[PDB]
């Protein structure tokens, strides 16, 4: 759910994701044919935003299929706990919201390199498994 | 509607005596316990060797 | 706690290997094994470990960490009890009690005052049902990181059942103190005959 | 957040506690099976639900639906998740009899093939729009408060919520559909 | 002497406001705070939501165009949408399993952009000053009711409650125009 | 661990690992010859809930003989937290594990079905 | 990053990542030519930590080329909450540490692992057809 | 295995009669009243579909 | 996190909903209780087999 | 009558504060505010590049 | 509506039992007062060298 792809083209797009901070969101133009000409873009330049969940394009899009948006948290920490303060319920949202967003993004990212491997390995285990050893039975 | 009711103090004791007549600061058991004066229950001091 | 002794452990601090440390806590009861039962280690801040059922036969343990130059106590816990009564309409003017034998009841809350508590449990059962609820000093807000908490408030929970199969309990076996000062209760009524 | 929608919300956690704010009293916190209201909450909620979900709206009815016999022993199993079985433009008689589909009029139950019926499922309480949640809220509410602690002030305030919300929903249903009356009509 | 106020925000103005009711001061700062603090954000932004959604002149979008993703044919259906319609038809749209969901062919496989009609949400502090106040008001009877059964605090709001009720309505009145002869014409 | 393999033929079954909520567990019936056939049962409809570690079947075993179980954990908020209210050691418990489960199984489950299939074949 | 890899023949070795604790480290041989030649060491008997940041061996052969460090996180609580204690900032820190180092780690030795379960599966199931 | 509108209402009714015989109490009454009478009306309109009821069948000439 | 039940039954269900009018909590099992879970079962079979009798569209056999 | 004028690096109105009610004289008007900016619901923009014509009401102190 | 209460004399001094259980006369602390018999609180005398 944390990367998504879209048609090129238009001037607007949407963002269906949330976010602790602006600075967690990177856009990519992406080249289907050739992936070695993608180019990131910066915002202030290229893209504006306009509410919370809705940005618009300012450059051009030309040689190019596919925008990318997706998210990418930070590692360092957010709250700083000291001996000798009061405690509050914000500071413990925000840390436990850091580290569930951080454990998406990295199940989302491993899974895809997974699947493949995994399913490739399981149909020719079990493809091999039966047409050896009924055929062999069925010889004997 | 509603009733109610609020007890002041528990300074009395246990009592054996059948639940109708009973008083309204007296329980049922008491095991470990310190009924001061001023404090209301407490736990009972430490032991030292 | 029960039996208190104080000690500093020695100099003498673990082993590269594991860095785990060992006690000896046989000095400390005049070289003598203790009675048997359970015992805890809290330190000088507050945190404590709870170690196995200490017999005769043995009085060596080991620490996680390095320690070493550090003061400690040791001691047993113990439990505290306490059962109410029954809930009744009781009308009491200093010449006598009389207590209101006539209709049905049923109940509804209940709420306690507290004073310098730190922990504390309170169980409630109807017909073959438990329930239990737990608070813990202070209430989010107003705590300090770095100490124990201890301070005051009102509690309220919910006593659901006739009036002649309910009971409530109160328990602790922590370290902390405990104070009660009192009660009550809420319920609906409802007769069936005018009373003199 | 205070400024928008907080993040990561649970839905059923919020309507317990809007549940026990008319009592008077501040939040559970977990949601645990532990606690006595918890219990007695969730069973009012649920049946409110159900009991909702089943007049027939125009996003529940689905008329064309296909159900297919078993192949063993010719039989149609009868869910638990069916609330109501009906015919699209005739008379129907179909009822449940020891766990299968019944028809009086044949008075069997065997079934050779697959037939077509207008049927209503349940969904979870989390995926109906805003408005019913609201409406169910405030009408299972107004159980909790009567059965368990009886509170003269907090009532004669649902009531008004509750007509005020009924109103709402009425004008929402009457929007989905445009419901023409003068069309089928047209000649010389 | 003309009175400027020192470090305002459109939202602990409104929380102190609501605070009012009862007959308690105002506060500094929403960090810290007993629990009337954590129980009045919750029924303010409830009443908010509420209101919001039933349509108004500058919330409905007749054109609006959404679009499917690349990898696997759906669309999505975020938590800040409050209705999906047809402009001039019948439509059968709901959510399952976080998705779009068209009764009419019984699927969620969508291949090209849709147009539909919808209405999203806005936070509290970009709205007109009206509404701010009627959702003010609103959720300043249920706060008093449901907490302080006080029998002259209220009694007032209901009075103040209806006058706004009726000055919002003469300002929709005012934006549309709704010529009801228009598109005639012949000799 | 987070995934199980059992024999087909039977009424009952047991569940051996932890879980935060009673809806993150999942069922599937497994084809050994095709993997093609593998089918997502659901609940109410096939199986229901006894103790909070036993299910019953609901649905014949035709033509399948290895019954698997799985975790998957949600995304939503299991606790959260309001000024005011009551503060103990379960809650700071369950809003670690949430996010120590989510992690372990993204990184173990696909390793462990690949070694099964690999160690049967 | 998380996977060390140096050359055998050396004295002394360093680690570049941080930890929870001293068990959580992992020591191993490796022999390039036989991929099944690697055997993993073990604590005391083959290595000793005299730095946080320094270890040293006690036992080297030849037959092994290089020499592989990786981190190993466990999935237990480090720390553990109790009724009547006291709350320290190091136990709110190394909680929330524990779960993101994990993620990198996950996210670096999935990939690698996948592939050697598949290609051994492959290759069981090629000498199973053949023979 | 009845319907589920039926049940509702049977135990709305089931649960007036045990109030009112062994626990009078004021507030759990008038509010079963006006539940049963919703109830009373949703099992009269899901009645009224199972059946169409036409009028004009079996009527035709020129 | 949709409240999936743990054993469920119609009729302890049903007598469940019938005993919390008073506004006493739930039970486990039938086999043993009190005089409330014998005086409700009763009740409730009267008013069934009362409500059952006035005849429905799905009840008349010609 | 009333004027507003855009500003010269981008192309925006701002949204004072101090504004009550802004429609069109004689006609239907779809104007709000969002993030600050003056916001045309008829063309889903907040670009304007002339001059414009509206009639508002603002405040003015007690006194 | 309103209601009201008053008292006649602060003539007790400090307590430390709980509030519930005072009187109307005890305060919490006090310092440098003087609790005459007919005119209520005052000031101490000062002191000559």
């Amino acid at each position: 759910s944390t990367i998504t792809q879209f048609p090129s083209g238009n001037t607007q797009y949407r963002i269906e994701f949330d976010y602790l901070a602006r600075t967690f969101v990177v856009v990519t133009l992406v080249n289907s044919s050739n992936p070695t000409l993608n180019r990131v873009l910066e915002v202030g330049r290229d893209y504006r935003f306009l509410n919370p969940t809705m940005i618009e394009m300012l450059v051009d899009q030309s040689g190019f299929d596919i925008v990318r948006i997706h998210r990418q948290t930070g590692t360092d920490l957010v709250v700083d706990f000291r001996n000798g303060s009061v405690l509050t319920a914000s500071d413990l949202t925000n840390s436990e919201l850091q580290a569930i967003h951080i454990a998406e993004e990295g199940r989302d990212q491993t899974v895809d390199l997974a699947k493949e491997y995994a399913d490739a390995a399981g149909s020719s285990a079990g493809n091999a498994k039966d047409s050896e050893d009924e055929a062999r039975r069925i010889a004997e | 509607p509603l009733i109610t009711q609020s007890i002041k103090n528990l300074k009395g004791g246990i009592s054996q005596q059948p639940d109708i007549l009973r008083f309204s600061d007296q329980g049922e058991s008491q095991v470990n316990c310190w009924s001061s004066e001023s404090d209301g229950l407490q736990k009972r001091p430490p032991t030292v060797f | 706690i029960d039996s208190k002794v104080s000690m500093v452990i020695p100099i003498g601090s673990y082993n590269a290997d594991t860095y785990k440390t060992t006690v000896d806590i046989g000095a400390a009861y005049g070289g003598n094994a203790p009675s048997p039962g359970r015992y805890y280690l809290i330190d000088s801040q507050g945190a404590y470990v709870d170690l196995g059922d200490l017999t005769s036969i043995s009085t060596v343990i080991t620490l996680n960490g390095d320690w070493s130059g550090r003061t400690v106590f040791i001691g047993r816990p113990y439990l505290m009890s306490y059962k109410f009564s029954r809930f009744l309409i009781k009308i009491e003017d200093d010449s006598g009690t009389q207590s209101e034998d006539t209709g049905r009841l049923q109940l509804r809350r209940a709420w306690v005052n507290y004073k310098d508590t730190g922990a504390l449990r309170l169980i409630v059962r109807n017909g073959e049902r438990e329930f239990v609820n737990t608070f813990n000093g202070y209430t989010l807000g107003q705590q300090t990181i770095g100490t124990t908490n201890i301070g005051d408030g009102q509690y309220r929970f919910a006593m659901n059942g006739n009036a002649l199969t309910t009971s409530l309990t109160l328990e602790s076996n922590y370290p902390t103190p405990v104070s009660i000062v009192g009660c009550g209760w809420e319920a609906s009524y409802a007769k069936k005959a005018r009373s003199v | 957040m205070a400024q928008y929608i907080p993040l990561n919300a649970n839905d059923d956690l919020d309507a317990i506690n809007d549940m026990l704010a008319a009592i008077g009293e501040p939040a559970v916190l977990q949601l645990d099976e532990g606690n006595a209201d918890v219990s007695n909450a969730q069973r009012i909620l649920h049946r409110v639900n159900r009991q909702v979900q089943a007049k027939g709206w125009n996003f529940n009815i689905n008329e064309a639906a296909v159900l297919t016999p078993d192949v063993q022993d010719n039989r149609i199993r009868f869910l638990p998740s069916y609330l109501r079985v009906m015919t699209a433009g005739a008379t129907s008689y179909y009822s449940n009899m020891g766990g299968y589909l019944y028809d009086l009029s044949t008075q069997s139950t065997t079934f050779t093939d697959p037939i077509t019926v207008e049927l209503v499922e349940m969904k979870p309480f989390s995926e109906m729009p805003v408005v019913f949640r609201d409406y169910i809220v405030t009408k299972a509410s107004r159980e909790f408060n009567a059965k368990f602690f009886g509170s003269p002030e907090s009532e004669l305030y649902l009531r008004e919520q509750e007509a005020e919300l009924y109103q709402q929903v009425m004008e929402y249903e009457m929007d989905t559909g445009r419901y023409n009356m003068m069309s089928d009509i047209g000649r010389d």
